[PDB]
Protein backbone atom coordinates (compact mmCIF):
# COMPACT_ATOMS: atom_id res chain seq x y z
CA UNK A 1 0.00 0.00 0.00
CA UNK A 2 1.34 3.40 -1.07
CA UNK A 3 0.04 4.66 2.61
CA UNK A 4 0.39 8.43 1.16
CA UNK A 5 -0.49 11.00 3.66
CA UNK A 6 -3.77 12.85 3.31
CA UNK A 7 -3.04 16.24 2.93
CA UNK A 8 -4.49 16.93 6.51
CA UNK A 9 -1.18 15.14 7.88
CA UNK A 10 1.20 16.62 5.28
CA UNK A 11 -0.23 20.21 5.88
CA UNK A 12 0.35 19.28 9.36
CA UNK A 13 2.97 21.50 11.26
CA UNK A 14 6.22 20.14 12.32
CA UNK A 15 5.87 17.60 10.01
CA UNK A 16 7.93 17.25 7.06
CA UNK A 17 6.28 15.00 3.82
CA UNK A 18 9.81 12.27 4.91
CA UNK A 19 8.23 12.49 8.11
CA UNK A 20 4.48 12.59 7.24
CA UNK A 21 6.05 9.31 4.85
CA UNK A 22 6.63 7.20 7.84
CA UNK A 23 3.97 8.00 9.82
CA UNK A 24 1.66 6.83 7.12
CA UNK A 25 3.64 3.75 6.57
CA UNK A 26 1.53 3.10 9.75
CA UNK A 27 -2.13 2.75 7.86
CA UNK A 28 -2.19 6.21 8.91
CA UNK A 29 -3.12 8.34 6.24
CA UNK A 30 -5.30 11.69 7.48
CA UNK A 31 -3.97 13.99 10.69
CA UNK A 32 -6.70 12.68 12.72
CA UNK A 33 -5.80 8.74 12.44
CA UNK A 34 -2.15 10.39 12.98
CA UNK A 35 -3.46 11.75 16.23
CA UNK A 36 -4.92 7.82 17.20
CA UNK A 37 -1.70 6.23 17.34
CA UNK A 38 0.12 6.78 20.30
CA UNK A 39 3.92 7.54 21.45
CA UNK A 40 4.40 4.06 21.40
CA UNK A 41 2.97 3.31 18.08
CA UNK A 42 5.01 5.95 16.56
CA UNK A 43 8.11 4.45 18.39
CA UNK A 44 7.82 1.91 15.70
CA UNK A 45 9.69 4.30 13.38
CA UNK A 46 13.46 5.13 14.48
CA UNK A 47 12.96 8.62 12.03
CA UNK A 48 9.89 9.62 14.96
CA UNK A 49 11.31 9.92 18.56
CA UNK A 50 9.19 9.47 21.67
CA UNK A 51 9.15 13.04 22.41
CA UNK A 52 8.94 14.41 19.05
CA UNK A 53 5.91 11.60 18.36
CA UNK A 54 4.61 12.64 21.26
CA UNK A 55 4.26 16.33 20.01
CA UNK A 56 2.59 15.26 16.80
CA UNK A 57 -0.37 13.06 18.85
CA UNK A 58 -0.93 16.35 20.49
CA UNK A 59 -0.72 18.41 18.06
CA UNK A 60 -3.09 16.43 15.64
CA UNK A 61 -5.43 15.92 18.67
CA UNK A 62 -5.26 19.67 19.12
CA UNK A 63 -6.54 20.62 15.35
CA UNK A 64 -9.52 18.15 15.88
CA UNK A 65 -10.55 19.34 18.91
CA UNK A 66 -9.98 22.66 18.31
CA UNK A 67 -11.00 22.64 14.48
CA UNK A 68 -14.09 24.32 15.35
CA UNK A 69 -11.97 27.20 15.80
CA UNK A 70 -9.97 28.91 13.03
CA UNK B 1 -9.40 9.21 51.93
CA UNK B 2 -11.44 7.71 48.70
CA UNK B 3 -9.87 3.90 48.97
CA UNK B 4 -9.69 4.28 44.89
CA UNK B 5 -7.03 7.11 45.42
CA UNK B 6 -4.72 5.33 48.43
CA UNK B 7 -5.16 1.70 46.05
CA UNK B 8 -2.59 1.82 43.09
CA UNK B 9 -3.40 2.47 39.25
CA UNK B 10 -2.05 -0.72 38.85
CA UNK B 11 -4.65 -2.01 41.15
CA UNK B 12 -7.24 -1.22 38.55
CA UNK B 13 -9.70 -3.84 37.30
CA UNK B 14 -8.77 -2.44 33.82
CA UNK B 15 -5.58 -3.63 31.75
CA UNK B 16 -1.81 -2.49 33.24
CA UNK B 17 -2.32 -0.71 30.04
CA UNK B 18 -4.74 1.85 31.88
CA UNK B 19 -2.81 2.55 34.36
CA UNK B 20 0.26 2.17 32.42
CA UNK B 21 -0.70 5.64 30.83
CA UNK B 22 -1.00 7.25 33.77
CA UNK B 23 1.56 5.69 35.79
CA UNK B 24 3.82 6.53 32.06
CA UNK B 25 3.81 10.28 34.38
CA UNK B 26 5.55 8.83 37.62
CA UNK B 27 2.07 7.85 39.10
CA UNK B 28 1.36 5.03 41.34
CA UNK B 29 -1.49 6.09 43.66
CA UNK B 30 -4.48 6.86 41.60
CA UNK B 31 -4.62 9.88 44.49
CA UNK B 32 -2.52 11.84 41.77
CA UNK B 33 -4.82 10.93 39.15
CA UNK B 34 -7.32 13.34 41.25
CA UNK B 35 -4.50 15.76 41.66
CA UNK B 36 -3.65 16.98 38.32
CA UNK B 37 -7.28 17.46 36.18
CA UNK B 38 -8.55 15.09 32.99
CA UNK B 39 -7.66 18.36 30.84
CA UNK B 40 -3.52 18.31 31.98
CA UNK B 41 -3.56 14.85 31.10
CA UNK B 42 -5.17 15.01 27.55
CA UNK B 43 -2.76 17.80 27.02
CA UNK B 44 -0.24 15.07 26.90
CA UNK B 45 0.21 12.62 24.02
CA UNK B 46 2.06 9.43 26.85
CA UNK B 47 -1.82 8.76 26.47
CA UNK B 48 -3.58 7.23 23.33
CA UNK B 49 -7.23 6.90 22.41
CA UNK B 50 -7.75 3.81 23.80
CA UNK B 51 -6.01 4.89 26.87
CA UNK B 52 -8.45 7.60 26.99
CA UNK B 53 -11.78 4.79 27.21
CA UNK B 54 -10.22 3.17 30.19
CA UNK B 55 -10.47 6.30 32.26
CA UNK B 56 -14.12 6.64 31.09
CA UNK B 57 -14.90 3.68 32.79
CA UNK B 58 -13.09 4.05 36.30
CA UNK B 59 -13.93 8.09 36.12
CA UNK B 60 -17.93 6.32 35.92
CA UNK B 61 -16.95 5.48 39.71
CA UNK B 62 -16.83 9.09 40.32
CA UNK B 63 -14.26 7.24 42.34
CA UNK B 64 -11.26 9.09 40.76
CA UNK B 65 -11.15 11.98 38.40
CA UNK B 66 -13.04 13.84 39.58
CA UNK B 67 -11.53 16.87 39.46
CA UNK B 68 -9.90 17.23 43.21
CA UNK B 69 -6.72 19.62 44.38
CA UNK B 70 -4.91 17.56 46.88
CA UNK B 71 -1.77 19.91 49.12
CA UNK B 72 -0.06 17.21 49.57
CA UNK B 73 -1.89 13.92 48.81
CA UNK B 74 -3.03 12.17 52.54
CA UNK B 75 -6.39 13.90 53.20
CA UNK B 76 -7.21 14.46 56.86
CA UNK B 77 -8.48 10.93 57.23
CA UNK B 78 -5.20 9.17 56.36
CA UNK B 79 -3.73 11.14 59.39
CA UNK B 80 -0.12 10.50 60.79
CA UNK B 81 -1.55 6.75 60.40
Amino acid sequence: GDNKPADDLLNLEGVDRDLAFKLAARGVCTLEDLAEQGIDDLADIEGLTDEKAGALIMAARNICWFGDEA
Amino acid sequence: FDPILLRPVDDLELTVRSANCLKAEAIHYIGDLVQRTEVELLKTPNLGKKSLTEIKDVLASRGLSLGMRLENWPPASIADE
